[PDB]
């Protein structure tokens, strides 16, 4: 029984929040302070077993940690989807305006 | 062969949604569902990366009243989508496509 | 006159190609980027953007299977990807520092791109020689806002039109010069119609 | 390919019927007295 | 020393560096030192495709094919960690580079076989106790083979995985079931295997060259058909460095 | 030059009437069909093949993609009485553009 | 060109047309079942 | 519909203060935006980075906030990334980089205010078209 | 069968060109 | 006469059923090669990777096309403007994959058709005619150059040349509209005036000459038998024709001079089509149709759409959908 | 006349205007695939011919 | 019924080709001078 994995993912938290394991990097522009500095660090250090693990990225400033804490409610994690992370698609998913 | 019954679409909040019907001009037409006031509530997206109205996100269901499917409700996105695709054509019917090796493409009537 | 019209026509078409492709005797500083240049500059711009965001631009596979940012030419040189694959023969001062023996060098791309290169690529990408007859800059579906048609477009189009009509003038005058020299430019002599003394074709 | 199975006869008669009409007329013109 | 202008349009840009016949030395590995491959290059010379068994169910053979996509096949500028393991084996962990090429080869009779020729995420290891890299060293390992097309790719009827229609819109009232395999795009991810056979070593420069053989699946057209088994053979070059 | 030539001036001039006049009359017949949406829109054999075979592509299938773009992108402003609202996510687009 | 003296007119009278058409039609009526099979 | 004083009334700062631009300032703002910015920012998008637009809601969530005259005027002197983390004058037109972006050389403080006012007023007129791209053309 | 049909019609047209050129009724001045 | 002298006499002979001539010495082999390759490719060529993205497009009859869908497909975008003769490919199989037949065909064709034009001058000279029929033929010829050579040059690839096929032609037109708004370009508008007007004047001239044919026949025969090839007397009454048309409109809007009339008949379509050709050849360098997108604005600044803006929406549909897997970056710059 | 009479209303007839007529051409392409129609193709041959 | 899908054109051409040959011959005989 054949499934479109992207459509299916839209019915998970991936369709509701920024998925630190899958979402394209431009999504971090949605919230104050995340783009591009933290966005880059998050994508680079993915995947994460839980949202809070984002706080464990090396080199972070205290300011950066606090911004991350204030924005955990906007994050989720789901299993890595090959279709969303191949092709360097997390950095450029072929969508502009 | 038979009317499947009238499809009623609902989102997770239980609001009735209405599939936008295909006008005659269009060989193909998107699948867009609105509330009773014409506000968009669900669709079948083309690009998925910034989708906000997918049937998966909105928990769209379909229940049938009358016809062969009377009393039945479907909640699985593939099936709900399938019926939404047919609802753009209006009322939904079961067809025998085997007897004539029908190809699935609309033809005009003797009126046309 | 006809010989000179032929010559000027040839020169006109050459000048058209000169201003369209050449960025040495037509410096892009003065004339704007060439069509090839601006397309390459776009690929460069987004390579820089996405690499800053953490993309590994060498290993990034595009939707077709070809590299999204970088791929090979038919002889193997590393070149920008997407539609600009056609423009891989482009050469320009802002791009060349990234070029190695085998084409675009990934280590240079990763480490050596200078802010002046980013600026130049962004400038050229956004001054591509596309625009309307009323000088609305950009693609044909772009909204009114930017008053721009590249000097390269003005100079190429004008000189193509001129070269073309000069080829026509060449044919007109060469054919007339022949006929006048032979003595039949005013029409066929009714009492000496050449075809009437020729055998039938069948 | 799943073509219309009447396309072959349709095309063949479309060519042959008028072509034959013309050949009949041509040949009987030629055979008239010079 | 050759420049871009010396090389451009010759075909040389798709070739890996070679080492001359005198390069039969040994490159010492200090197990206290960390190492990298600064440049790994793979130049395929032959693509072989396993014929689909007629139904006899004997041994289907790998047969020759004709390359149709020109001199665009080599993997190069690849870099990664070269770990020294506790048993003295070396493990290459591919990090980055031009580590894939779409390639189309053509079978006798015309069938075209596209593949993503790749060493993406290569993890290759030598035999234990490699105190020096010599002409007896070999690397064996596996890599990832993602879908030949990525998720945005749209078929000729506009259907795709992360974009596109989800149905055959030109057949508005066809029964969907028979078309599910074409309508529902799937993204493949499989494993490949590679052997690197060192034939030449420059002890002084850290450069090695040899032959490789890799095995992987070809394109499956986003799940529309079965992939073929491909065997790729060619030459390689690597520069080892302390790092 | 060409292999054939007019030899009869009366025929020549009649033909000059016949050709553009017949052309225009033919185009009119097609438009009468279009009044009823009775189009030459598709080749059915083409569609059956392309639906089953995602590697089969012709200039015919390419032009239909263009048509689908035209329809979706122009209809809301071109047909205002329909009150079309097509969310960004439903609009047919290729990569990047 | 000088004309070819070997040319002859060809004829088919009405009776022969009728006989010929009969032959063809009856043969078709006979063979058609086997063509359709 | 008219270009009223209310349409022309935009936030001066983050502290609730507004400024009412004159019709002439609005015209100057359009002109100067076209002159210095539209090559990349036509219609409120950004050609060299479409992820970031000039929509008011987007500017509000920028760091420091850019949805007011002061924020925008400061951006034009000392542009930053969206999180305020790096200064990008070397790759983005600004007064600080007027040496490498020569069109910025003749821009006065008054000019910057006019450009800032254009960026804030235009979406009040154009709605989704501003920063919308081709979808809304 | 379709391909055969298309090529057959094309081939007839090419043959027609040959006859229309080399076996035309010759134009004669009266 | 020596052999060369004899050969020259035959080549330039006014007595050959089809004129050869020196232009013909180049035209004959080049047109034959183009024709033969085209026919074989149209029937039997395998799919071609037109857009260089390893997405081969089937053009040939045997590979699932009919007369309407079939084409010889343009060479690969990976090739661009590179010269790709058979001998540059490692094999015929590679040559075919990359669209080599397209280049072989269009280059031989353009050479051959240019020689066809020269040959028209050449024969006119041998027959003691005035020389400018070839100048009329320069209009369609220039148009062929525009779509097969100049447009590819401007855009940097023969993959953007017009395909050799009916549906491929329509593809070229639709994409051209998206990228240049050709309909809104005055040179294409002059082209339309050229061909609509050409057809109008063709029908007009046909009808007026036919209307004034001098009675030379009976009702049981074609009036065409009323004219004999080579007769000295004109076959219609131009005075009656002018008498008619001058009253249809008004006296001075009608031609009473046949030379002037026939010159007008030549000039109108030829000049219009020259502008059509120049439209394509200048949009080749992206000087595009008029752009009135959002030209009309109300007192507040609301956009008030015009028909230009509706055109724009159609163009956007074409733009976003064309070559749906070929673009990675936001702007289509060639 | 006939075209809009077969459609929903006069709205879909051509509007009398240069750009409006161009819109009518592009509408016929996107909605009717009118280039594919052999009656239009014969029209083209008669006009160009 | 599952008939041979070429039977129709085979029968049509079988009838039409020789019938047309005879009609051509007959009509051009009639048109000859008496
Ligand atoms: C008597 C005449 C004899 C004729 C007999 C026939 C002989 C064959 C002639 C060849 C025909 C031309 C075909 C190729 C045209 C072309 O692709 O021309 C383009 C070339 C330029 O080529 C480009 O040249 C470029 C050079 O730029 C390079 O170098 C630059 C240096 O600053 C930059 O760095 C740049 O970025 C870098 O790429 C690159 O190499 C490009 O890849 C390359 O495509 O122009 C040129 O060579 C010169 C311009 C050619 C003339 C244009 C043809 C127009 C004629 C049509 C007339 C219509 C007829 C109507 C009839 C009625
Ligand atoms: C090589 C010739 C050439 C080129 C490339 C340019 C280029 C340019 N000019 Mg210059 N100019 C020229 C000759 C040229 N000009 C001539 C001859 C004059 C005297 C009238 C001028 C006086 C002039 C002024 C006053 C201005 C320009 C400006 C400009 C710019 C904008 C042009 C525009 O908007 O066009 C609009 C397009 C048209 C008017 C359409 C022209 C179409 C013609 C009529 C078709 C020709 C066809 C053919 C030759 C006729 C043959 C007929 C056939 C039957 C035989 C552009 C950079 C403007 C600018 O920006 O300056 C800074 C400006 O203000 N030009
Ligand atoms: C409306 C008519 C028109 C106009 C306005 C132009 C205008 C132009 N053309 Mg075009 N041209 C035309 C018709 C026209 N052309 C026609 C009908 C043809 C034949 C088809 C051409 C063929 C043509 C070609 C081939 C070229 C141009 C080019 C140009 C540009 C430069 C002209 C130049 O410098 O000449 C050259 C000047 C002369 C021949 C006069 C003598 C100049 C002397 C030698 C200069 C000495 C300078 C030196 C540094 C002195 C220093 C002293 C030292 C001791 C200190 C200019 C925009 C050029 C270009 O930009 O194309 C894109 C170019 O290459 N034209
Ligand atoms: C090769 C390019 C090409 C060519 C040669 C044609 C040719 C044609 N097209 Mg096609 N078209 C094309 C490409 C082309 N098309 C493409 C790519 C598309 C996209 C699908 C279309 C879409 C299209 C549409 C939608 C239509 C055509 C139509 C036509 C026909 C128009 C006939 C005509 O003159 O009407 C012009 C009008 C008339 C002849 C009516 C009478 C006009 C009177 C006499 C005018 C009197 C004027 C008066 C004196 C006052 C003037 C005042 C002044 C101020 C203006 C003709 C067969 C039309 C057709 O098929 O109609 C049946 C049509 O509706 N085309
Ligand atoms: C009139 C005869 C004729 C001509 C002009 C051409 C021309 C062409 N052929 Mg074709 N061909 C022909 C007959 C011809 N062919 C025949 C009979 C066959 C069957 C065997 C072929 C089979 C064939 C194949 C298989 C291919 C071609 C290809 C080509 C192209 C490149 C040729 C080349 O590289 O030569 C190089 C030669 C020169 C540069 C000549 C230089 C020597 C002279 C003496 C100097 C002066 C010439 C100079 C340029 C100026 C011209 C003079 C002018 C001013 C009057 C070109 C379009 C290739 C192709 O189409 O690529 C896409 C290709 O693959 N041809
Ligand atoms: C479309 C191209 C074209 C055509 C059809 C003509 C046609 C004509 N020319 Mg012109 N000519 C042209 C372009 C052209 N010319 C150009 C660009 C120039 C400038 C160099 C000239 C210079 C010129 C001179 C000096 C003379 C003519 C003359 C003539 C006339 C007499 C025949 C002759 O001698 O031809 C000569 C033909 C040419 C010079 C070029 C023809 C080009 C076509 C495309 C054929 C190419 C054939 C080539 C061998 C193929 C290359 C293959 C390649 C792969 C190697 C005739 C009207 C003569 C005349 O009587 O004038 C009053 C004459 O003396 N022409
Ligand atoms: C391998 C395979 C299968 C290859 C094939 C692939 C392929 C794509 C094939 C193309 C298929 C194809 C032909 C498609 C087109 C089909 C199509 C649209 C057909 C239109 C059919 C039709 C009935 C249309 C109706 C309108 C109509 C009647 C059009 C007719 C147009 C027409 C024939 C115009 C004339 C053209 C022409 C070249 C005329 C030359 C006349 C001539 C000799 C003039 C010279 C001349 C002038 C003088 O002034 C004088 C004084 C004299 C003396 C003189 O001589
Ligand atoms: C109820 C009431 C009030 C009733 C009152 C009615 C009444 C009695 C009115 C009288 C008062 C009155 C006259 C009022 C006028 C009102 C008025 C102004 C109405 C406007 C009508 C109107 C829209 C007119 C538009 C003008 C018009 C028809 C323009 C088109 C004509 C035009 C531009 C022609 C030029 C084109 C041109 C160059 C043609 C030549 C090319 C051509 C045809 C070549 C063929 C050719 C030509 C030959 O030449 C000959 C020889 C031969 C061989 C030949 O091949
Ligand atoms: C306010 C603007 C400022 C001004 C700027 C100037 C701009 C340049 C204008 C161009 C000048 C044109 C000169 C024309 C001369 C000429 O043709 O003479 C040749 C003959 C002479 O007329 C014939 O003249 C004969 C006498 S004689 O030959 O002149 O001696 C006579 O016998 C005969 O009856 C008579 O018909 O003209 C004609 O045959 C009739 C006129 C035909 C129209 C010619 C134009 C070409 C077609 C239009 C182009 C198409 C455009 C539309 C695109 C589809
Ligand atoms: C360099 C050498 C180039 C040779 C190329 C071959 C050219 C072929 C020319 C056409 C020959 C067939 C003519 C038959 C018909 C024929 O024999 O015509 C001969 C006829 C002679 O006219 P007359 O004035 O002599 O006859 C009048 C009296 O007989 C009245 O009945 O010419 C015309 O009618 C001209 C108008 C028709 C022009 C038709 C041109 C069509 C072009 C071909 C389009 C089809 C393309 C299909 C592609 C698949
Ligand atoms: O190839 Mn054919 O079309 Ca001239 O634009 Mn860019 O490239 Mn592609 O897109 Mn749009
Ligand atoms: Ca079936
Ligand atoms: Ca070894
Ligand atoms: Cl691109
Ligand atoms: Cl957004
Ligand atoms: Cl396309």
């Amino acid at each position: 029984e054949l499934v479109n994995v992207v459509d299916e993912k839209l019915g998970t938290a991936y369709g509701e929040k920024i998925d630190l394991n899958n979402t394209n990097i431009a999504a971090f522009i949605q919230y104050r302070g995340l783009y591009p500095t933290l966005a880059k660090l998050i994508v680079k250090n993915a995947p994460y077993e839980s949202v809070e693990d984002v706080l464990n990225i090396p080199g972070l400033t205290e300011r950066q940690k606090q911004i991350l804490r204030e924005n955990l409610e906007h994050f989720t994690v789901t299993e890595v989807e090959t279709a969303l992370v191949e092709g360097g698609d997390r950095y450029n998913n072929g969508l502009y305006k | 062969q038979a009317w499947k019954g009238h499809a009623v679409f609902r989102n997770k909040e239980g609001e009735e949604l209405f599939v936008r019907r295909m006008p005659a001009f269009f060989e193909s037409f998107p699948v867009i569902l609105t509330d009773k006031n014409g506000v968009v509530k669900a669709d079948i997206p083309f690009r998925r990366a910034e989708s906000k109205y997918s049937f998966e996100q909105q928990g769209v269901t379909v229940s049938f009243y009358g016809g062969e499917l009377n009393g039945q409700t479907f909640t699985d996105p593939p099936t709900v989508k399938s019926y939404a695709r047919k609802a753009i054509f209006g009322e939904i019917f079961e067809f025998d496509t085997e007897t004539l090796n029908s190809d699935g493409i609309f033809r005009t009537s003797p009126r046309g | 006159l006809s010989y000179s019209l032929g010559a000027l026509s040839m020169m006109g078409f050459i000048a058209t190609c000169f201003v369209w492709f050449n960025n040495t005797v037509y410096p892009s500083e003065f004339y704007g980027p060439t069509g090839p240049e601006a397309s390459q500059a776009q690929a460069m711009t987004f390579l820089i953007r996405d690499q800053k965001l953490g993309a590994n631009v060498g290993s990034a596979q595009g939707p077709t299977g070809l590299g999204k940012y970088l791929m090979r030419s038919p002889t193997g040189e590393i070149i920008f990807g997407g539609e600009t694959m056609r423009f891989w023969d482009f050469r320009g001062p802002w791009l060349e520092p990234l070029r190695g023996p085998n084409g675009l060098d990934l280590n240079k791309i990763k480490n050596d791109i200078q802010p002046w290169q980013e600026r130049r690529a962004a400038e050229y990408m956004t001054h591509a020689p596309l625009g309307s007859l009323n000088s609305v800059g950009g693609v044909a579906t772009e909204i009114n806002s930017v008053n721009f048609v590249s000097p390269r477009s003005w100079l190429a189009t004008s000189h193509f039109v001129l070269a073309f009509f000069f080829l026509v003038g060449h044919l007109w005058h060469a054919g007339r010069a022949r006929a006048a020299a032979a003595g039949f430019e005013k029409g066929i002599d009714r009492e000496s119609e050449p075809v009437l003394s020729m055998p039938s074709l069948d | 390919m799943e073509v219309n199975q009447l396309g072959l006869i349709a095309t063949a008669l479309f060519v042959l019927v008028p072509s034959v009409f013309l050949i009949i007329l041509y040949v009987q013109t030629e055979s008239q007295q010079k | 020393t050759l420049t871009y202008d010396d090389i451009v349009g010759t075909g040389l840009a798709n070739k890996c560096p070679t080492l001359d016949d005198t390069a039969r030395g040994a490159y010492p590995i200090d197990s206290s030192q960390t190492y990298r491959i600064a440049r790994l290059c793979l130049q395929p010379t032959t693509f072989l495709v396993k014929e689909e068994p007629k139904n006899k169910r004997q041994e289907a053979e790998f047969v020759p094919t004709k390359l149709v996509t020109r001199e665009t096949t080599s993997l190069d500028q690849i870099q990664g960690e070269l770990k020294v393991n506790s048993d003295g084996s070396l493990t290459f962990v591919e990090e980055d580079g031009i580590d894939f090429q779409p390639v189309t080869v053509q079978m006798a009779g015309g069938e075209r076989i596209p593949l993503l020729f790749t060493v993406k995420n290569l993890v290759a290891s030598t035999q234990p106790n490699v105190t020096s890299i010599t002409t007896s060293t070999d690397f064996k390992g596996e890599f990832n083979v993602p879908s030949y097309r990525t998720a945005n790719f749209l078929d000729p009827k506009g259907r795709g995985l992360a974009s596109g229609y989800d149905s055959a819109i030109a057949l508005p009232q066809a029964k969907e079931e028979e078309l599910a395999r074409a309508n529902v795009k799937r993204f493949s991810l499989t494993k490949g295997q590679i052997s690197l056979n060192v034939a030449k070593v420059d002890g002084r420069t850290g450069e090695i060259a040899g032959t490789f053989e890799s095995e992987q699946l070809s394109d499956d057209d986003m799940g529309a058909h079965e992939p073929h088994e491909v065997k790729i053979q060619g030459v390689f070059y690597a520069s080892i460095e302390p790092a | 030059i060409f292999g054939i030539a007019f030899s009869n001036k009366r025929w020549l001039h009649f033909f000059m009437l016949f050709v553009p006049v017949t052309g225009l009359w033919m185009s009119a017949i097609g438009v009468v069909g279009l009044a009823l949406n009775l189009r030459s829109y598709d080749f059915i054999s083409q569609e059956i093949r392309a639906a089953e075979d995602p590697e089969f592509e012709t200039f015919y299938t390419k032009n239909l993609l263009l048509n689908e773009g035209i329809r979706a992108w122009m209809a809301p402003q071109d047909q205002p009485h329909e009150n079309f609202v097509f969310p960004e996510e439903v609009l047919p687009r290729g990569n990047a553009l | 060109m000088e004309p070819n003296p070997n040319r002859q007119p060809v004829e088919l009278n009405r009776t022969s047309l009728y006989l010929g058409l009969l032959l063809i039609l009856v043969l078709a009526l006979l063979f058609s079942s086997y063509f359709f099979n | 519909a008219e270009l009223t004083p209310e349409v022309l009334t935009v936030p001066l700062n983050s502290e609730g203060k507004t400024i009412t631009l004159t019709e002439k300032q609005y015209l100057e703002g359009k002109r100067l935006f076209q002159y210095a910015c539209a090559s990349c920012h036509v219609g409120g998008i950004t050609k060299t980075n479409p992820s970031l637009d000039l929509r008011t809601e987007t500017l509000a969530l920028a760091t420091p906030p850019r949805d007011n005259i002061e924020g925008l005027v400061d951006y034009m002197k000392n542009p930053t990334t969206y999180d305020g983390e790096q200064e990008i004058a070397e790759v983005h037109p600004s007064l600080r980089s007027a040496d490498i972006f020569p069109k910025m050389r003749n821009l006065t403080e008054k000019d910057l205010v006019a450009i800032a006012g254009h960026i804030l007023v235009e979406p009040k007129i154009l709605g989704d078209k501003w920063g919308g791209g081709k979808v809304y053309y | 069968m379709e391909t055969i049909t298309y090529v057959f019609i094309f081939a007839c047209i090419i043959a027609l060109f040959f006859f229309a050129i080399f076996f035309r009724e010759p134009p004669r001045i009266t | 006469a020596n052999l060369w002298e004899r050969f020259c006499n035959w080549v330039t002979s006014t007595d050959n059923r089809l004129y050869v001539g020196w232009f013909g010495v180049i035209m004959i082999p080049t047109l034959l090669a183009a024709t033969i390759c085209f026919v074989i490719a149209f029937i039997a060529a395998p799919p071609v990777d037109i857009d260089g993205i390893r997405e081969p497009v089937s053009g040939s009859l045997l590979y699932g096309n009919n007369i309407i869908t079939g084409a010889v497909v343009p060479s690969s975008n990976a090739i661009g403007l590179h010269f790709y003769p058979i001998w540059e490919a490692a094999s015929l199989d590679e040559w075919l994959y990359n669209g080599g037949p397209y280049q072989l065909i269009i280059f031989h064709f353009l050479l051959g058709a240019s020689c066809y034009m020269g040959r028209q001058w050449e024969l006119s000279y041998r027959l003691g005619m005035r020389p400018w029929i070839c100048v009329a033929y320069s209009a369609p010829l220039a148009s062929a150059f525009a779509v097969f050579l100049i447009y590819p040059i401007g855009q940097g690839s023969f993959s953007d040349g017009m395909p050799l096929g009916i549906s491929g032609t329509f593809n070229f037109m639709i994409v051209f509209q998206a990228e240049h708004n050709i309909l809104m370009h005055p040179f294409h508008q002059l082209g339309v005036a050229g061909v609509f007007g050409g057809a109008l004047f063709c029908a007009m001239h046909g009808s007026l000459v036919t209307s004034s044919l001098i009675r030379e026949t009976t009702e049981t025969e074609s009036a065409n038998y009323g004219y004999k090839f080579g007769q000295e007397e004109e076959t219609y009454n131009i005075v009656a024709a002018h008498g008619y048309f001058g009253r249809l409109i008004f006296q001075y809007a009608s031609f009473n001079n046949s030379r002037s009339l026939h010159f007008f008949l030549a000039a109108w379509p030829v000049v219009g089509v020259w502008f059509a050709a120049l439209g394509i050849s200048t949009m080749a360098f992206n000087l595009n149709g008029f752009n009135f997108n959002h030209s009309v604005i109300d007192a507040k600044g609301n956009v008030i759409n015009t028909w230009a803006d509706i055109i724009n929406r159609a163009n956007l549909g074409m733009e976003v959908m064309h070559e749906r897997n070929a673009h990675n970056f936001p702007l289509d710059l060639a | 006349l006939i075209y809009p009479l077969g459609q929903s209303s006069w709205f879909f007839a051509p509007s009398f205007g240069v750009a409006a007529i161009f819109r009518f051409l592009l509408f016929f392409q996107g909605f009717h695939n009118w280039t594919l129609n052999p009656f239009h193709m014969m029209g083209v041959a008669g006009v160009l011919g």
